[PDB]
């Protein structure tokens, strides 16, 4: 992941009032999804699922991989993107 | 170790006076002729912000960096005594002098302090910062940025707090200010340490007849006596005193941001950002507006103060006297 800082003040102008919000409130201005103690037993629930590639993945995936190939034909794609992405897509399965 | 209600009484008498921040700031260095503006932003170092701590997303730094960098006899190190003696804890130091063990941890199976660490809520103070290496700076990012120090070695892994106040001082590249370079080039230090200081100054030996003979005449007048009675102006704090207002306040006072003083931050930082000012030119506006309140005994923080810290900041790096397109300096403008 590479990060930019990318300037724009339509971006400037709310980042500097989320800033601003976390100096002014200490707890109230982050309201997340859910607690810290209940994702973290989520987390633990999702981690017992194994699951398995359906078949109409298994032909999707290489359709996938040839594109990448092709736009490789910046770091030369090998055989080891493929490996990753199966386990990206392990880990989303997953997390569903 | 080398309270009462008079003492009360005399902190807010004092408190009330209207020539409060300049009688302050002209009675950290009674000897040191003007330098206004750099004795202001140590004043307000001294203060501090306030410390902040969430239940979660983390805690936040109330403390202040400070760099000053210019040309040599300018008297940068004899300021440095100053503060080195006005503060309770802390250590003055040398860049050929410290490596990068010395100025954080030492294994010896035991684990031993350094500088940093000694310095514990303090101020330390670094001198011929432009002498220690690439390899020894490298050590401050850590320290700078987070307040602790992370070790991972043989038999000892652990997490240090480092609450700790940086004052450094330094000559450009080439040993002095040289005009036809850009500041960013001249100051020389690699953008990501050079991005972790609140307040950058820069200091330049100017010719003027008029200076000159004001100078003259301040430091010849301490050899007209023995042991000198002469100081640089009619009324300054004793230093016992000044030392009581500046812990009271620290103790007692905790500033908080008004609606007000969001909005002009908010505008203040587009000001900036439109046109390089990164997010942390925000956050140190923050932090030296609330280090401004505490030094009036306010328990909040205001467009006055708000408008004082960005003040400070553009006055600092001789922004006005820069070329906006090529970022050089008009000496003819200083
Ligand atoms: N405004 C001033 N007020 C008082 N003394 C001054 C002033 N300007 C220069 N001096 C004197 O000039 C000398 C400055 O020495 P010093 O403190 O080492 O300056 P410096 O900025 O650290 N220069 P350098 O170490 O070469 O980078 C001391 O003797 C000071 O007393
Ligand atoms: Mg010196």
């Amino acid at each position: 992941f590479v990060i930019l800082d990318d300037c724009n003040e339509k971006i400037d102008t709310e980042l500097a009032s989320h800033i601003v919000d976390l100096h002014m409130k200490r707890d109230e201005a982050i309201e997340p999804p859910f607690s810290a103690e209940q994702l973290r037993r989520y987390i633990k629930y999702a981690r017992t699922f194994k699951p398995i590639l359906t078949k109409e993945a298994r032909s999707y995936l290489v359709e996938k991989y040839k594109e990448l190939r092709k736009d490789d034909a910046s770091y030369r794609i090998t055989v080891r993107q493929l490996e990753s992405m199966i386990r990206l897509s392990e880990a989303i399965a997953r997390a569903n | 170790k080398v309270i009462t209600d008079q003492d009360l009484a005399k902190i807010r008498e004092v408190a009330a006076r209207e020539d409060l921040y300049s009688l302050l700031a002209r009675s950290i260095a009674p000897s040191i002729y003007e330098l206004e503006d750099v004795k202001k932003g140590i004043l307000l170092q001294l203060f501090g912000g306030t410390n902040k701590t969430f239940t979660k997303g983390g805690r936040y730094r109330g403390d202040i960096n400070i760099l000053l960098c210019g040309d040599p006899s300018t008297s940068k190190s004899q300021i440095l005594q100053y503060v080195h003696k006005i503060t309770p804890r802390g250590v003055y130091t040398s860049g050929k002098g410290s490596s990068a063990v010395g100025l954080t941890a030492y294994i010896t199976l035991v684990l031993e302090s350094g500088a940093l660490v000694l310095s514990d809520g303090g101020v330390c103070c670094i001198d011929e910062f432009d002498k220690m290496s690439d390899s020894t700076r490298s050590v401050l990012h850590e320290v700078m940025e987070q307040q602790t120090i992370s070790i991972a070695k043989a038999g000892i892994i652990t997490t240090l707090n480092a609450r700790s106040s940086i004052l450094a001082s330094a000559n450009p590249i080439g040993s002095r200010y040289n005009p036809n370079l850009p500041v960013t080039e001249n100051i020389d230090l690699p953008p990501p340490l050079l991005s972790r200081f609140d307040l950058v100054y820069l200091v330049l030996d100017k010719v003027d007849e008029k200076n000159d003979r004001e100078l003259a005449k301040h430091l010849t007048n301490l050899y007209l006596e023995d042991k000198p009675e002469h100081i640089s102006q009619d009324d300054v704090l004793p230093v016992e005193f000044l030392t009581m207002y500046i812990s009271y306040a620290k103790e007692h006072i905790h500033p908080i941001i008004t609606e007000a003083a969001k909005t002009e931050l908010v505008r203040a930082y587009v000001g900036m950002r439109k046109m390089t000012a990164t997010t942390r030119q925000l956050e140190s506006m923050i932090r030296l507006a609330e280090a401004h309140a505490k030094m009036k005994l306010k328990n909040v923080v205001e467009l006055e103060d708000v408008q004082e810290a960005v003040r400070l900041i553009r006055s600092a790096i001789k922004d006005y006297a820069t070329d906006p397109k090529t970022g050089k300096i008009d000496m003819n403008l200083v």
